[PDB]
RNA sequence: UGACUGCUCCCUAGCAUGCUACUACCG
RNA sequence: GCGGUAGUAGCAUGCUAGGGAGCAG
């Protein structure tokens, strides 16, 4: 199954609450939204896969922003251990393959 | 790209108008809500612009409200 | 993790046992050395992971507190943030009617009601100086919001009607200036 | 939340739990605030206290940072590291901190009851911002020791300017003149009601009328005070004399009725700040108008 | 964790055994040392484990009983609030008209929809527009539900007073139209 | 002012089971 | 010489409890 791309983009761009117009505070919203939008990469039309790719790039940008933006004024140093899984397609491809985890 | 921009601007304008306690006047709030809901359903980009002018006139015709000149000198609106 | 006494003890035991074994020796010495070595090795190996878990947990806690503080800060500047954002997008739109009315309001000529769209209905503005009247009103027609309007009434701060012929360069500065023009939208 | 400790030049989220203005002290700065005196309680974005239900620990020196929370000594899940350790207190800006050489600024003047002359002595032996902290703490102590006296009230009324007055339960009374304006409020059953401004000096209780009043039963008069907010701009401006009379709108005529005005006019021409020491009749009557013209 | 009952015996045996070892005696004393210290640590093990289990059990019990007490306090306060609300709303029943219509019933039961219709003292009317207004509450007194009501106040959607002299056909488009009219029962209840 | 269900992702705490490892006791 | 037992550490698996978020009718 795949949803309407307009619904996913509208969920991305229009939020209730003000604290959700700062992606670094909630990165787990976009992970779920990209989980919902994965099967759009097999569609013959080309923008449909571009939605999923755009979500992955935005997730990576948000993570980089958080790490640098926190290392700068403070002095806390962040690590990128098992975090890169969220901007590669293999984490999302496993949710539509019959093997039932968690 | 010239239509989604005006829809986003209309959403922001309605939020700004709501922040200024406009819904304490039923007629003005009803007119503003009607205009905002009509802009988002538009299909061509001329009716949306005239409705945008009408909606912005509501914010401009409030003397105290905001400072047009300071908000125009902050490397913002010309 | 090379800043704990356990590491020092384990390193000294490792060096001593390694030197003794490389020199070559019997079985009892090896057994005693390993029985005195393994306890120190376990002592080191426990803290080697406990310290890592403590450090990562502290980092996560500082992250969470920074996020909470930033959200609390952000939810307290919404009015100014929204106004600045709105005027930035209004710049980026780049429309002639919007620019016209924004400049007019910035110089002092603001409306008094909602701008109508029909070929009818009344519009009222305030003109505070003679220069704005010179720019906008020329003749008997009115140009506002990239449109054309027809003047039908002029009212002063004293609410007395002023005819159009009266307003002139030197003939004006004896009047209550915040005039109120009421016009209708020309076809 | 995020304020500023400036003697150590350290942004902070911490503050002393039991002190005058909830003052802002950085990690090491809160540390020598809590070891040079007794202030064993701090406040952060969240307050430090054991989070198990029913537990109660005011102290911070023995709390631990557990599973995204805080736990304690008497009730101890100790899978953690201590909050107070290694010359510092856990918080943001735990790395970008400097400390204080003069350890006992707060420990000296924020630890007394804010009434000795030593407070003002040290306040004058301060910096601009340190003396700002001093002045704000003087206003705070003024209000906090004014809010420890009674509230006058008229319960049965008499002829105006000669009434009766009972006061409060056990509290003392402040000085007597019109220094303290008795501007309270009236209560009908639960709310506050228009009263006016009053002042009690002579007592049979003779009142002075800042306004003409028709006093009713129970009317209460007392100064109800808020707290002065922190200020964001310096008091005095640093002394920098002007290059020229650039940027002025000069005049042609010269004041003559005032015989000591022209040289001082030129001074205002190139003086940035101006204070003098004078009784009545020192230009306060006419020199202001002299500059105005 | 340092003053357990077996701690004294364990520490004394360890000290004596290690003193014997430092004395440089034969291997038999070393074997006895090893056996005694092994059994001493083995017996200290359960004494150090069971106590730690028991303390956590006791702490859990304390927490559960505290939360039970808090729940009971909350129940008591909600009961008080409900009782207060009921006894407060009781005091407006108009116990003469209600009694008059209850006694007329053949067994004491009456529909609930006719109690406000015959015993209420105040009436509220919401009017969409002027055409509906001039057909329902025109004038100063009108009739509804076989009773006579007289107007007492008129407000608008913004809750501001409106006088009947300006509710006209010409002035209609200048009002927040969801008007609310308040009246009193004439000759009967208020 | 915020209903009833269903599914999924993330973080922490506890319990149970299994794997490996280090000492010690017993035969 | 092999096994059993008692603690200790790391790792994995499934449930329960708490919190944050996403979609659908
Ligand atoms: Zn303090
Ligand atoms: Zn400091
Ligand atoms: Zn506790």
């Amino acid at each position: 199954p795949y949803p309407d791309p307009s619904r996913i983009l509208g969920a991305g761009c229009f939020v209730d609450d003000i604290v959700k117009t700062d992606g670094t505070l909630m990165i787990e919203r976009f992970v779920s939204l990209a989980i919902d939008a994965y099967p759009l990469t097999k569609h013959p039309n080309q923008e449909y896969a571009d939605v999923f790719h755009l979500y992955l790039q935005y997730i990576r940008k948000l993570h980089d922003e958080l790490t640098g933006h926190m290392l700068d004024m403070y002095s806390v140093m962040l690590t990128n251990d098992n975090t890169s899984r969220y901007w590669e397609p293999e984490f999302y491809e496993a949710m539509y393959t019959p093997h039932t985890v968690l | 790209s010239k239509m989604s921009d005006v829809k986003c601007t209309s959403v922001v304008l309605l939020s700004v108008l709501q922040q200024l306690r406009v819904e304490s006047s039923s007629k003005l709030w009803a007119q503003c809500v009607q205009l905002h809901n009509d802009i988002l359903l538009a299909k061509d980009t001329t009716e949306a612009f005239e409705k945008m002018v009408s909606l912005l006139s509501v914010l401009l015709s409030m003397q105290g409200a905001v400072d047009i000149n300071k908000l125009c000198e902050e490397m913002l609106d010309n | 993790f090379s800043s704990l006494p356990s590491y020092a003890a384990f390193a000294t035991a490792q060096e001593a046992y390694e030197q003794a074994v490389a020199n070559g020796d019997s079985e009892v010495v090896l057994k005693k050395l390993k029985k005195s070595l393994n306890v120190a090795k376990s002592e080191f190996d426990r803290d080697a992971a406990m310290q890592r878990k403590l450090e990562k947990m502290a980092d996560q806690a500082m992250t969470q507190m920074y996020k909470q503080a930033r959200s609390e800060d952000k939810r307290a500047k919404v009015t100014s943030a929204m106004q600045t954002m709105l005027f930035t997008m209004l710049r980026k739109l780049d429309n002639d009617a919007l620019n016209n009315i924004i400049n007019n309001a910035r110089d002092g000529c603001v409306p008094l009601n909602i701008i109508p769209l029909t070929t009818a209905a009344k519009l009222m503005v305030v003109i505070p100086d003679y220069n704005t009247y010179k720019n906008t009103c020329d003749g008997t027609t009115f140009t506002y919001a990239s449109a054309l309007w027809e003047i039908q009434q002029v009212v002063d701060a004293d609410s007395k009607i002023v005819q159009l012929s009266e307003i002139s360069m030197d003939n004006s500065p004896n009047l209550a200036w915040p005039l109120i023009v009421t016009a209708l939208r020309a076809n | 939340a995020v304020g500023a400790c400036v003697l150590c030049n350290s942004q902070t989220s911490l503050r002393c739990g039991a002190c005058i203005r909830r003052p802002f002290l950085c990690c090491k700065c809160c540390y020598d605030h809590v070891i040079s005196t007794s202030h064993k309680l701090v406040l952060s974005v969240n307050p430090y206290v054991c989070n198990a239900p029913g537990c109660d620990v005011t102290d911070v020196t023995q709390l631990y940072l557990g599973g995204m929370s805080y736990y304690c000594k008497s009730h101890k899940p100790p899978i953690s590291f201590p909050l107070c350790a290694n010359g510092q207190v856990f918080g943001l800006y735990k790395n970008t901190c400097v400390g204080s050489d003069n350890v006992t600024d707060f420990n000296a003047i924020a630890t007394c009851d804010w009434t000795n002359a030593g407070d003002y002595i040290l306040a004058n032996t301060c910096t601009e911002r340190l003396k700002l902290f001093a002045a704000e703490t003087l206003k705070a102590t003024e209000e906090t020791f004014k809010l420890s006296y009674g509230i006058a009230t008229v319960r049965e009324v008499l002829s105006d300017r000669e009434l009766h007055l009972s006061w409060e339960v056990g509290k003392p009374r402040p000085p007597l003149n019109r220094n303290y304006v008795f501007t309270g409020y009236r209560v009908t059953k639960n709310s506050k009601v228009q009263i006016g401004e009053y002042t009690f000096e002579k007592g049979a209780v003779v009142y002075r009328g800042t306004t003409t009043y028709k006093l009713n039963v129970g009317d209460y008069f007392v100064l109800t005070s808020h707290t002065v907010m922190p200020l964001s701009a310096p008091t005095l401006v640093p002394q920098e004399h002007y290059v020229r009379i650039t940027g002025l709108y000069p005049t042609l005529n010269i004041s003559d009725e005032f015989s000591s005005n022209v040289a001082n006019y030129q001074k205002v021409g190139m003086q940035k700040y101006s204070t003098l020491q004078g009784p009545p009749g020192t230009g306060k009557s006419h020199f202001a108008i002299g500059l105005a013209l």
